[PDB]
């Protein structure tokens, strides 16, 4: 695979978002991957609705947490609307997908990257943005100011984000905490340390959308 | 495990104390922070601490649930919710 990958340079990543006080990261993570595969498959970069997934994924728990995989399954089943037609409110409301009109985009499936495998993850990142998880509760992660992050951090994952690239010594991650955190909202997390959990448990659970 | 979910310290103790002082300030209340009975944290944009705290209200012990929203990088700390 290439030595460096950065989907932002390929026009496949929209502006950094802020999930606020709601535990909706799983939806934000899913959305980044949908925005990415759609740009990759159709040539167009669009913004999709995290709120829609927040309100409509009955397997997830609204602002109390959720799953990137069920959100992605939802998009494969019913499609997703544009973010501007279904804007973020930071609180879960009732599902109003059918109140909007035809979906904006639809995927064909969901695949999981073999876990605890750094090479498999990079391989998939080379193909498209991937939803990944990590432990972000630690103070160091919270205060991240830039550079290639090594922690310290455990592997009890608690946050979903999106890997949109990588390099010889890091994996490039788009976080959902606004542009005032990290490197204008992104984090470069150290890779290649021989830790199969991945730094902060980064290799624990990665999924990506399939689009014929 | 739920990503962004609620899961079960010196800093946490001060956040609990912070919640009670913040509540007293906003409501002109006189709650006396007695102790942190239980604590859970949730990753959001930053961290949402779900603190179960015992206070003294009019000489009587009472337990409240406080949600304190911390965004460390912004030096921000907010009392998000407070109720029995």
């Amino acid at each position: 695979i290439p030595e460096y990958v950065d989907w932002r340079q390929k026009g496949a990543v929209t502006p950094v978002k802020n999930q606020g006080s709601c535990g909706s990261c799983w939806a934000f993570s899913a959305v980044v991957t949908i925005e990415g595969i759609i740009k990759i498959r159709t040539g167009n970069l669009n913004e999709y609705s995290e709120q829609e997934l927040l309100d409509c994924d009955r397997r997830s728990y609204g602002c109390n947490g959720g799953y990137p995989w069920s959100a992605l399954q939802l998009v494969a089943q019913y499609g997703i609307h544009y973010r501007n037609t279904y804007p973020y409110e930071g609180v879960q409301r009732y599902c109003r997908s059918r109140e909007k009109g035809p979906y904006a985009a639809k995927t064909d499936g969901v695949r999981q990257v073999q876990p605890y495998n750094e090479g498999a993850l990079l391989y998939s990142i080379a193909n498209q943005p991937v939803s990944v998880v990590l432990e972000a509760a630690g103070k160091d992660f919270q205060l991240y100011r830039g550079g290639i992050f090594v922690g310290p951090c455990g592997n009890k994952v608690d946050h979903a984000v999106a890997a949109v690239g990588y390099g010889p010594n890091y994996i490039l991650i788009k976080n959902s905490w606004g542009t005032g955190w990290g490197e204008n909202g992104y984090i470069r997390i150290k890779r290649g340390t021989g830790n199969s959990y991945g730094v902060c448990g980064l290799y624990t659970s990665s999924f990506y959308p399939v689009k014929n | 495990a739920l990503m962004g979910g609620i899961v079960d310290s010196a800093e946490v103790e001060e956040l609990a104390r912070f919640a009670v002082d913040e509540h007293n300030k906003k409501e002109n209340a006189l709650l006396q922070f007695s102790r942190l009975v239980k604590a859970k944290q949730q990753v959001v944009s930053g961290i949402m601490h779900h603190l179960t705290v015992e206070v003294i209200e009019g000489g009587k012990k009472k337990v409240y649930e406080a949600k304190v929203w911390v965004q460390a990088w912004l030096n921000s700390k907010k009392l998000h919710e407070f109720s029995p």
